[PDB]
């Protein structure tokens, strides 16, 4: 039942029907962030070598945000393909230096007692503010303050 | 096997829409995680998208809604209200902080991996958190905003005669439908239910105009469709669509709020028969772009467009692997669903009364 | 328990190490076998002369346990 | 008896071979002692991390033996 | 305490938070000692 106006019609998808392989971009839209490695990785001898690695950091390892699997799963990728170039960039001077260029690393990876107490006040008399609880602790962010609110919601049950 | 590109970044799950929303972003990141613990990550090629501009959002939109949209925020709120009311943007597409930004990363996902298949550096691309299929040129709807549906779809033309697109989920793609009503090198397939339900549209008799008539396939329909049912009546439409239409690239939306016990959804199918499309789709072999999209009960929005990965990278797995939102998934922690006791409303009958329909249609077209 | 960080960082070396070690033995593994021979050849055919070559490079690797006791 | 006269070589060589092991291991106590202090940076007071080190070592000794298994 | 009625009291609690006159009434089934008891196990179970 709706109407196609003409002028909201649809902006003139412009071919050429061929364009093959025109220098198109998209190493600027995207950025590659793994690539499949099964040559000596998982050639039936080291395939179980890196579910060791895996379950083996979630333990009392180093933390950066605290998770301690995630950070390993971060260097694995961060090696390109190796083992000791993981493991001492992983243990070598900090996680955050080696690979900035991505980016994505910061975003994924992104409390005091003192908060918390304010926070669970502060949520529990607005409740659905998301505003003026983020002015009650203006050094934290909604993302933040979002991401504990539901960290708390599953430590409920 | 089929080479895989997936794409995502991670603010995408922190951007919130607003307090009971149906749309939770944060579901986009759930499937991130689970792809990992299942170990399909290890197997595909990773990308992060950055992030898209004006320049090429208003490819297909209007010059000042993106200007609008780029403007906008909650602080200066009650002095855009004008426009707002222009643009669509409230009750159901609320304003919230970070939207652009979700935007460009949404977009950029799509686009991105629009030019890895024109480039022909891939079989198949996804990104899951575009498929948003409502938003119109010059205004919002549906909980669409931009269509990175359409503005992909931009890009493969210029390499692709023939773009198919196809849509599973339960609401009607009218957007990419108006995107692409009059022209014939657009095929726009739409399965849907259909009567008292957003957008209202997507009847029998919506064919198409001009150009792009005989080029804007749909299909309604009512509450409680099985899996059974929308198998038998998928691949055989689908065939007739690629012994007519004839594309060389498609773009399937996989549209999870067509599943069972979806919060607004009143469909009955499961993982299984809502993947076997994907299987069915990719067993044609064209260079390929699976979206995301609709889906709000988000425990089974991550475990569909999970296993819908595996089955674009061909790979089995079972009992879901322990991650960060293991608990999410209900006392069961099982990837398949099963569908309710609700009640097949789509007779026997209406189907095939619908389906000779079509038949017609597609026999219309140019064929030897 | 936190502390089997240490159990599964030894896993995942382990491969590595085992290589090394079998490297080390290779160069002392004529004197086992010699001996065991010595030994299947002055006590009769019941003699298993390769169990007591893994036997005592076993025995081996135990006793070096105490460069880390 | 058979495995006297094997362990009776055997104690003749582990100096040698003790030597070898602890040039090996020399390569790796560094990782084991980061893990250790890590353990205890986390923990608290109550962790001996020499005694994480040596523990560890150990049983990467233990491990060792299935190559002579 | 069964889980039905744990969510009508997490609720029950979310909109009054100090009633316990009201709440006695949503569970006519429980009293008001259980209803205070539970609140306690669930305020020690926040740290
Ligand atoms: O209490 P739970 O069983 O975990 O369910 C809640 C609940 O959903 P229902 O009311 O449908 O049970 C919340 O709804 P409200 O309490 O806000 O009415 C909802 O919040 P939204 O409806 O605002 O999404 C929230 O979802 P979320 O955790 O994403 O905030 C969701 O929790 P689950 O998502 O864990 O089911
Ligand atoms: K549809
Ligand atoms: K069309
Ligand atoms: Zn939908």
């Amino acid at each position: 039942e709706p109407r196609i106006n003409v002028g909201s019609r649809f902006q003139a998808e412009i071919p050429l029907m061929r364009d093959r392989a025109l220098a198109a971009a998209d190493p600027h839209k995207a950025d590659l962030v793994w690539q499949p490695w099964e040559d000596l990785e998982s050639s039936r001898e080291k395939q179980r070598q890196v579910e060791d690695l895996l379950t083996a950091a979630c333990s009392s390892i180093f933390p950066g945000a605290g998770t301690n699997q995630e950070l390993a799963l971060h260097c694995l990728h961060e090696s390109r393909g190796d083992i000791l170039e993981t493991l001492n960039k992983l243990l070598l001077k900090k996680p955050l230096r080696p690979h900035n260029h991505p980016l994505a690393t910061y975003h994924y990876t992104g409390w005091k007692m003192a908060e918390r107490k304010l926070f669970n006040k502060g949520i529990a008399i607005y409740k659905k503010d998301f505003f003026l609880v983020q002015k009650l602790i203006q050094t934290k962010t909604v993302a933040q303050c979002v991401e504990f609110y539901y960290t708390y919601k599953k430590q409920v049950k | 096997r089929r080479k895989v590109c997936y794409y995502y970044d991670g603010d995408v799950g922190n951007y919130y829409y607003g307090q009971g929303h149906p749309m939770k972003p944060h579901r986009i990141r759930m499937t991130h995680n689970l792809l990992l613990n299942y170990g399909l990550y290890r197997k595909m090629e990773i990308y992060r998208p950055h992030k898209a501009n004006a320049e090429e959002m208003t490819k297909y939109h209007s010059d000042d809604y993106i200007k609008f949209l780029r403007s906008i925020r909650p602080d200066n709120m009650s002095e855009y209200s004008k426009q707002m009311q222009r643009f669509n943007v409230g009750e159901d597409c609320p304003v919230f902080d970070g939207l652009f930004e979700f935007c460009q990363l949404s977009t950029g996902g799509s686009v991105a991996s629009a030019v890895k298949l024109n480039k022909q550096q891939t079989d198949i691309a996804v990104n899951w958190a575009g498929g948003l299929h409502h938003a119109k040129k010059s205004e919002a709807s549906g909980f669409c905003y931009v269509n990175d549906i359409v503005l992909a779809i931009l890009e493969l033309l210029k390499y692709h005669q023939r773009v198919l697109y196809i849509d599973i989920d339960i609401h009607h793609g009218d957007g990419v439908e108006e995107a692409f009503y009059t022209t014939d090198r657009v095929m726009t397939v739409s399965f849907h239910k259909y009567g008292e339900y957003f957008p209202g549209t997507g009847d029998l008799r919506d064919i198409g105009a001009g150009k792009g008539k005989y080029y804007a396939v749909n299909y309604p329909l009512r509450d409680g469709i099985d899996d059974e049912s929308y198998e038998a009546i998928f691949k055989p439409v689908m065939s007739k669509v690629m012994e007519m239409f004839q594309p060389s690239a498609v773009v399937l939306q996989c549209g999870s709020d067509s599943l069972s016990g979806d919060r607004l959804g009143c469909f009955n199918l499961t993982i299984k028969g809502h993947a076997k499309c994907v299987e069915f789709v990719k067993s044609f072999n064209l260079p390929m772009l699976m979206l995301g999209g609709g889906g709000y009960t988000i425990r089974n929005v991550a475990r569909c467009w999970t296993y819908e990965t595996a089955v674009a990278l061909d790979t089995e797995i079972p009992e879901l692997p322990y991650n960060d939102y293991f608990e999410y998934f209900g006392p069961d922690f099982k990837l398949h669903i099963s569908p309710s006791n609700m009640t097949n409303q789509n007779t026997n009958e209406y189907l095939e009364k619908i389906k000779q329909r079509l038949f017609e249609n597609l026999r219309m077209l140019p064929h030897a | 328990d936190p502390a089997i960080s240490m159990d599964l960082l030894r896993a995942v070396l382990q491969p590595s190490i085992n290589e090394e070690i079998q490297t080390v033995f290779n160069k002392y593994m004529k004197f086992f076998q010699k001996a065991a021979l010595n030994v299947r050849d002055n006590v009769g055919e019941e003699v298993d002369a390769e169990q007591l070559i893994q036997e005592a490079c076993r025995s081996c690797l135990e006793q070096a346990k105490l460069l880390f006791s």
